[PDB]
């Protein structure tokens, strides 16, 4: 049962949210 | 802009002053050595860091020390 | 000249107008250096359409003729501007 | 009783044919230096930027980029032609600042009346430990 | 007895020399008539001309050497490639303008070789570079577009 | 693989768009005079 | 002032002078230059007007029983070849857009042809402008939903509504082919305001050195 | 600089003593035709702003993504094309 396209899209969206958290942490570290 | 320092171990031989290629050191009156003169670095802004003054100091250890720090257009010896 | 500062004086035309007078002299073989060069130029295509192939008689003739012409041009210009070699 | 001598703009320059090692664009937006000396005769000397120039008989003025070039030329003049010169720093705005012979007396000679700047009254090994001045933008030699 | 090599503007203490390559009358005229050395012309027009020339001369390389050079549709692919290259050098010009022109300072004046005072080139300004960059985009894209048309036209080719 | 079109879009984005954008932003930031 | 979520703190530059100011701009796209913000508003209004016209047309064709709007492009039969229609549309739109450009460069707003404000009925006011902005935004989301429903579902604006009314619990976006992705969006968005509140509590609202999308 | 003789230094004319010359620049406002100049300045009207000119560059970024998702397949790129058979490997593998 290979992963479907919707699973890849969901993973990419979750990665986008994780990247947003990462950029927030980076901004906090810069300060 | 390097940090140049002179210590009381100096004997006033004036060799470091003659070896400076940018006129950074000079001799001023003193009373801690037989020569009655000490070295000074009033124009450290013109120091390039060649350390020629240290190669001429005969005291052990050296009486003049150069600590390389922030680089400027003059300390880097840039003509452009 | 009209433009530039080129020392190539107008009176110095003798370079290019005298070199042929000597290069046209026959050299026993064939008929003449300039004659052979001109014949090749007019026969092996008018040095523009197709081409002189790879390593042809025209190539060596053109190189030798231009070598002589250029050397005469430059040496004569130097001599004429030097005023009886005053340097 | 010494005062910095003013820089005369009427001083002629040495006979030089020109070179590519002269002033660049830094002198137009940052600064440059000028060395003026007095020669008793017209003689050939070596320039710090490459080539050979001819110093005239009388006052000579030469504009260079770095102060080290002017000092090297002065060293050559002092050790070869026994000529004393003055070095000034010129800014694009037009300000001239006296340099090298600061008090008219060469630095190698004590003048009694100078500033004993940067002269620690301790030994090289009597400086504070690096761990004792941690979290301070200073080196042990500045204490 | 003539000396064709002289110091730049008679000054022998400037890092430059005057040679028949730099001070040649014809060379000086041609170099001075380029769109880059027009202090009195609008930077946008000069940028348009520069972009047109650069965009037109930039198609050829990909046309005759691109990965799809052996295909009939090479002209179109290359036109797009030149457009991309023009856009890239466009962002390069913008970055250079934003970094170079961001502050003001009482700079020294500018004079001609004779000694006639002239104002600084308007191209060396925040707004001057922006206008020049905009003209380069229009001209650069137009030059690449004209490069494709020349391929279709031009009876010889 | 599912969604075969994704690599054809993500590879150029991470190798061409993202690097150009990052380099331009870094170049504009390391020469700001007043950050 | 109502915001894009209860208790939301609008940015410093989003004081409220502009119409439809709900303090929404997480990327800070128009927080640098004011002229760029004005151009952004003009673009938003243009997109909204086009969206309202498109939504009205799509709904009208669906109510009269015409075929799908997305498929209507190939179901039009009349004179004028496709190329001729393209050329005519390009020329007329070029002149119309040029006139609109001049109108924006003069009065700072849109217009129709040489008429800078174009208001024969004189129905221009700050209160009427807010209606246009909000209606345009609603129409933009309506068209986005139309396209999304046409892609996910095989129905139109009316057929999708009928299908939902038939079984609201089983005919929704979370039960379609994009439900999983949708489930991941809501779950994240549902916690987005609260998380922002945390930033406004532990960190505070003392601005930030950078902007998400500088531009 | 007052280089009337051998003096290449002048405080009153320090601008000429630092080699600040245009060398090739020439101010002249009579060249490009008015009708053609108007067309170009009109074409590049609002494209003179940093944000707007960057937008044109952003189009190039979209074209890059468009090529990968469509342009690469239309030029029949080998990576977007098909594959023929395969091999087994050194030993009994795949
Ligand atoms: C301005 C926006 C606009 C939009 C969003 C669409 C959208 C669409 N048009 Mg379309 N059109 C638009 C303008 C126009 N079309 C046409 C003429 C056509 C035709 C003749 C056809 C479409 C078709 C289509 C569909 C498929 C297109 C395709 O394969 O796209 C790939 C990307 C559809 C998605 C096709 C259709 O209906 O297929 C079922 C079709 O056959 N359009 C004209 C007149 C010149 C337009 C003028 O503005
Ligand atoms: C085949 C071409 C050719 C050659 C070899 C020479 C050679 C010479 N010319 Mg001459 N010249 C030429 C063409 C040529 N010229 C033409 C076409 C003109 C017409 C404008 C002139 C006009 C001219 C003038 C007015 C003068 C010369 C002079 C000279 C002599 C000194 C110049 C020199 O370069 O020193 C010698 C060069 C070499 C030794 C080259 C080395 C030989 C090989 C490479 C080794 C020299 C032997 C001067 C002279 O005094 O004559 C004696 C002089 O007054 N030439
Ligand atoms: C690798 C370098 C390169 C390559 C492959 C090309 C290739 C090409 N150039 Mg080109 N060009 C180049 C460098 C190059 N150029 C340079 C350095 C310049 C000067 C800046 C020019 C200026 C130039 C002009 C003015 C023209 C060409 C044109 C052409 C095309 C005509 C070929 C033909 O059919 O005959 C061709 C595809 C001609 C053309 O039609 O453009 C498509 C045209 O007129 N080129
Ligand atoms: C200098 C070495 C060199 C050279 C000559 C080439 C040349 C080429 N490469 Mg290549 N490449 C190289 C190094 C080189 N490569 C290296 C080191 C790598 C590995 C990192 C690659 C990886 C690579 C790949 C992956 C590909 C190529 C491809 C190509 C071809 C098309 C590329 C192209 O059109 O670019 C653009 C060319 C220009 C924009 C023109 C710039 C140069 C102009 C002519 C300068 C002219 C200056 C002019 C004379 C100035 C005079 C003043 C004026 C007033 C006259 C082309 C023949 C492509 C191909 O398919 O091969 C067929 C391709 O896919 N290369
Ligand atoms: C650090 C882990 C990691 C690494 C090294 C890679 C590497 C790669 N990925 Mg991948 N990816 C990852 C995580 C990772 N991925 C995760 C967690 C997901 C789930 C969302 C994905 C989803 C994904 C997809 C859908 C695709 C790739 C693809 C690719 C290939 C091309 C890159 C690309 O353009 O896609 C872009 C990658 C993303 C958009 C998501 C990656 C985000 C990661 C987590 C960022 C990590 C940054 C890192 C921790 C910080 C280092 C600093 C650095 C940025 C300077 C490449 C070999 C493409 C491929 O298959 O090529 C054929 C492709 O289409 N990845
Ligand atoms: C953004 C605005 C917009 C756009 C782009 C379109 C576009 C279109 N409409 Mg439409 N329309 C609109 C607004 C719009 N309409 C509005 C506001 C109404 C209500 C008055 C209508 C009512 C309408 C009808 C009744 C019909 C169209 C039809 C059409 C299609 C063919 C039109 C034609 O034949 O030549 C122009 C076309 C794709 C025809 C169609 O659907 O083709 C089958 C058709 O029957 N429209
Ligand atoms: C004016 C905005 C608007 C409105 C009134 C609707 C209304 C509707 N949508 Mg829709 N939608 C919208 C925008 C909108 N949508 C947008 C922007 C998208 C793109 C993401 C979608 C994508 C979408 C899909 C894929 C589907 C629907 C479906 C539906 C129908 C009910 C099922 C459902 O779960 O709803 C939609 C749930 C959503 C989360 C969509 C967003 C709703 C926004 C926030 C409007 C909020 C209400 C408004 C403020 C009043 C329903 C009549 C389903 C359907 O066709 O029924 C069988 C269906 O599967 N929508
Ligand atoms: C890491 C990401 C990356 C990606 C995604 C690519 C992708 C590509 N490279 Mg590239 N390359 C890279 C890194 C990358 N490269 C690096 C790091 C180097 C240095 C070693 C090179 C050096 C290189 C060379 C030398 C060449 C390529 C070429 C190409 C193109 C392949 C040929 C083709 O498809 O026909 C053509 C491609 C297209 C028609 C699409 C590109 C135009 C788009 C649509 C721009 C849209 C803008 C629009 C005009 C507005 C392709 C688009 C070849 C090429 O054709 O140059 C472009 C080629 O000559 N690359
Ligand atoms: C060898 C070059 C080449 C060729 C022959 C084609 C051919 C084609 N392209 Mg294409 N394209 C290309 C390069 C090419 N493209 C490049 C480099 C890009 C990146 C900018 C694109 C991006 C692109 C898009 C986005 C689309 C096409 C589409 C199409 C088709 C419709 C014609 C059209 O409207 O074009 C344009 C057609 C068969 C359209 C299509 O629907 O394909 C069926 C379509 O929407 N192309
Ligand atoms: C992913 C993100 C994509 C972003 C896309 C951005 C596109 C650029 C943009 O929006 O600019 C916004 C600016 C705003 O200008 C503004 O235009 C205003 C008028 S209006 O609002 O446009 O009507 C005007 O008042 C104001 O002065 C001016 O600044 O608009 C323009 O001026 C764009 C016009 C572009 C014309 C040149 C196109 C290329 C020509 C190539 C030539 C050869 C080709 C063959």
């Amino acid at each position: 049962m290979p992963i479907a396209d919707y699973q890849v899209f969901t993973a990419l969206f979750l990665a986008l949210a994780t990247g947003i958290f990462a950029v927030r942490l980076g901004v906090a570290l810069y300060k | 802009s390097h940090t140049v320092k002179i210590y009381d171990t100096c004997i006033g031989c004036t060799q470091c002053v003659r070896a400076c290629p940018t006129d950074v050191l000079e001799m001023v009156p003193w009373d801690g050595c037989k020569a009655n003169q000490i070295a000074s670095a009033p124009r450290t802004e013109d120091c390039v860091g060649c350390k020629r003054c240290e190669s001429a100091c005969p005291t052990d250890f050296l009486s003049v020390r150069v600590y390389l720090g922030s680089e400027t257009t003059r300390s880097m010896g840039l003509a452009y | 000249w009209g433009a530039y500062e080129e020392p190539l004086s107008l009176v110095a035309g003798f370079l290019g107008w005298f070199a042929p007078s000597n290069i046209k002299v026959p050299a026993f073989g064939n008929e003449s250096l300039f004659g052979a060069f001109h014949a090749s130029m007019l026969e092996n295509l008018a040095n523009f359409p197709q081409g002189p192939a790879l390593t042809d008689k025209f190539w060596i003739l053109m190189i030798t003729w231009h070598l002589g012409l250029f050397l005469a041009l430059t040496l004569g210009n130097i001599g004429q501007a030097a005023r009886k070699q005053g340097y | 009783a010494f005062t910095p001598p003013t820089l005369q703009s009427d001083t002629p320059s040495p006979i030089f044919g020109g070179s590519t090692g002269g002033l660049l664009s830094q002198a137009q937006v940052e600064e440059f230096h000028v060395i003026t000396w007095e020669s008793k005769k017209e003689q050939i000397f070596e320039m710090p930027t490459g080539g050979a120039a001819i110093m005239r008989q009388g006052p000579n003025l030469l504009k260079l980029a770095r102060k080290e070039q002017c000092l090297a030329l002065l060293t050559q003049l002092r050790t070869k032609f026994k000529i004393d010169g003055y070095i000034y720093r010129v800014f694009p705005n037009g300000e001239v600042q006296y340099l090298h012979p600061k008090d008219g007396v060469y630095p190698e000679k004590v003048n009694a009346g100078r500033s004993g700047d940067n002269t620690n009254m301790r030994r090289i090994g009597q400086n504070k430990e690096p761990v004792q001045i941690k979290f301070s933008g200073k080196i042990p030699a500045e204490f | 007895k003539v000396q064709v090599v002289q110091p730049v503007n008679g000054d022998p203490f400037i890092g430059m020399l005057e040679t028949p390559v730099t001070s040649s009358p014809a060379i000086a005229w041609y170099l001075s008539n380029l769109p880059a050395y027009r202090t009195g012309v609008s930077p946008l027009l000069r940028g348009v001309e520069i972009g047109l020339a650069h965009g037109y001369l930039l198609v050829g390389p990909f046309i005759k050497l691109g990965p799809l050079r052996d295909v009939e549709n090479v002209a179109e692919i290359v036109g797009c490639i030149n457009g991309a290259a023009t856009v890239l050098i466009l962002t390069l010009c913008l970055a250079y303008g934003a970094v170079t022109f961001q502050g003001e300072g009482p700079q020294v004046g500018v004079k001609t070789l004779s000694g006639r005072s002239i104002p600084r080139d308007p191209l060396q300004s925040a707004d001057g570079w922006n206008k020049f960059t905009a003209g380069f985009a229009v001209g650069g894209l137009s030059g690449a577009a004209w490069g494709y048309l020349c391929t279709q036209i031009l009876p010889y080719y | 693989m599912s969604a075969q079109f994704l690599p054809s879009i993500l590879v150029p984005l991470v190798g061409l768009v993202f690097p150009a954008v990052a380099m331009a932003s870094m170049f504009l930031y390391i020469e700001k005079e007043e950050i | 002032r109502p915001t894009w979520y209860p208790g939301a703190t609008p940015p410093k530059y989003l004081d409220g002078t502009m119409l439809g100011d709900y303090g929404f701009d997480p990327l800070r796209l128009g927080s640098k230059d004011k002229d760029v913000l004005k151009y952004y508003r003009e673009g938003e209004l243009t997109n909204g007007r086009w969206a309202m016209a498109a939504v009205a047309g799509i709904l009208f064709t669906d109510l009269v029983g015409l075929g799908p709007w997305w498929e209507a492009g190939a179901k039009v039969e009349s004179s004028f070849d496709l190329k001729t229609l393209i050329i005519i549309e390009v020329v007329t739109f070029a002149i119309l857009e040029g006139f609109r450009v001049k109108a924006y460069e003069k009065t700072g707003e849109t217009g129709l042809g040489p008429f800078a404000p174009f208001d024969p009925l004189n129905m221009r006011s700050d209160e009427t402008r807010l209606k246009e902005l909000k209606n345009g935004r609603l129409a933009m989301l309506a068209f986005l939903g139309f396209s999304s429903q046409a892609a996910v579902q095989g129905k139109g604006p009316i057929e999708c509504l009928q299908a939902h009314l038939a079984d609201p619990g089983h005919n929704n976006i979370f039960t379609s082919s994009v439900g999983n992705e949708a489930l991941a969006a809501v779950l994240v968005l549902s916690i987005t305001p609260c998380l922002i509140e945390a930033k406004n509590r532990l960190q505070g609202t003392d601005e930030e050195e950078f902007r998400p999308l500088p531009w | 600089k007052y280089g009337e003789e051998s003096r290449y230094f002048d405080l009153k004319d320090l601008e000429n003593t630092v080699g600040s010359w245009d060398m090739y620049g020439q101010e002249d406002k009579s060249r490009y035709n008015g009708l053609q100049s108007e067309f170009f300045e009109r074409a590049a009207n609002g494209l003179s702003r940093r944000e707007y000119i960057l937008g044109l560059v952003a189009i190039g970024g979209a074209g890059i993504l468009a090529w990968g998702g469509k342009g690469a397949a239309d030029v029949r790129l080998p990576t977007v094309g098909p594959q023929q058979p395969a091999q087994v490997g050194p030993r009994g593998r795949l």
